[PDB]
């Protein structure tokens, strides 16, 4: 269907558009019952990953003047680790 | 004008977008298609404020410049069990302390 | 290969910084050597004198992060009314944006002290640089 579920290590369930989640080659491989469990990605990180999907779809080619994607210093290392695993 | 939202209930977070001109009821129809609960079994909130069905998202304070793709606005959600449960949103996990090397 | 053409034909340009970064314009000279030019604060514009066939690129002045100009990497002034050069942020990959934030918080001597896989230490150390972008070239 139109949406997929991404579950964080702490059990938060993130429901996102399939097309948004398929932007990650890792998630695409993990999907192929429309649900993926991330045993190592906590909610304060996975919520940011979902916000990145929305940002990327909205600002890719183009409409001009792209804002900066914000990342709080406290989440930066774990988000880097997740972006590296997800190929984001 | 598109608005970007997080519809949150307990440990569930729906990432979706809607028009600023769209209604609270139309957002319940979106929730219904995902969570399989009709609009009459739903209550939508802006912080602690119960949102009225016929009001637009824009009138409810969800604007294109505040409900951003990279920083979406939160809409609270509560279901009817028949009585409605109290609004409850589980916080996301707390980030660890900044490493010495990062501070 | 990547060098300005010595046309000697004037071309007026507007460098318009539509990014939240301090912008470093870089002119590629006749030998293909990068020449840095004065910086542009976040939302500023400058009317500058350049030449047809001259090559320019735009970087973040502090970190050397890559920027786009008219939605591409290189800007070449054409026949003139001044030519508008719209400098913007690219949609960085989440990994590249994360690497940018980590580099802004940790001194390069301290990258090795981070609890991350070796390949990430190498990604942090492989900071953006004009020379590496110029090569290649293909
Ligand atoms: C004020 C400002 N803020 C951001 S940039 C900037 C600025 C400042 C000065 C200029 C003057 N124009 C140039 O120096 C142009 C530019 C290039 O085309 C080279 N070029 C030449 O005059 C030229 C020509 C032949 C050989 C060589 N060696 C050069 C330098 C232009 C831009």
């Amino acid at each position: 269907m139109m949406y997929v579920k991404l579950i964080s290590s702490d059990g938060h369930e993130f429901i996102v558009k399939r097309e948004h989640a398929l932007t990650s080659g890792t998630i695409k491989a993990m999907l192929s019952t429309n649900e993926v469990n991330f045993r190592e990605i906590p909610s304060h990180v996975l919520s940011k990953v979902c916000m990145y999907f929305t940002y990327k779809v909205r600002y890719t080619n183009s409409s001009t003047e792209i804002p900066e994607f914000p990342i709080a210093p406290e989440i930066a290392l774990e988000l880097l680790m997740a972006a590296n695993f997800l190929d984001c | 004008m598109d608005v970007f939202l997080m519809i949150r209930r307990h440990k569930t977070t729906i990432f979706t977008d809607a028009k600023e001109s769209s209604t609270v009821f139309e957002l319940k129809r979106i929730v219904e298609g995902i969570l399989k609960r009709p609009p009459d079994e739903q209550r939508l909130y802006k912080d602690d404020q119960l949102l009225d069905d016929g009001k637009t998202l824009g009138e409810c304070g969800f604007t294109s410049q505040t409900a951003r793709p990279q920083a979406p606005a939160t809409v609270g959600l509560a279901f009817r069990a028949d009585t409605f449960e109290a609004l409850c949103i589980e916080p996301f996990s707390s980030p660890p302390e900044l490493p010495d090397v990062m501070k | 290969v990547l060098r300005s053409v010595n046309s000697r034909e004037p071309s007026q340009v507007i460098f318009c910084n539509r990014s939240p970064r301090v912008v470093l314009p870089v002119w590629l000279n006749f030998d293909g050597e990068p020449q840095p030019y004065p910086t542009l604060p976040p939302g500023t514009g400058r009317r500058i004198h350049s030449y047809r066939g001259h090559l320019w690129l735009f970087r973040d002045a502090g970190t050397h992060d890559g920027l786009l100009v008219n939605q591409t990497e290189l800007f070449v002034p054409s026949l003139n009314q001044p030519i508008f050069a719209n400098i913007t942020l690219p949609v960085y990959t989440l990994k590249e944006r994360c690497l940018q934030v980590v580099r802004s918080l940790v001194k390069p001597e301290n990258y090795r002290r981070l609890d991350i896989v070796r390949s990430l230490y190498e990604d942090l150390e492989d900071h953006p640089n004009v020379q590496k972008d110029l090569e290649r070239l293909t």
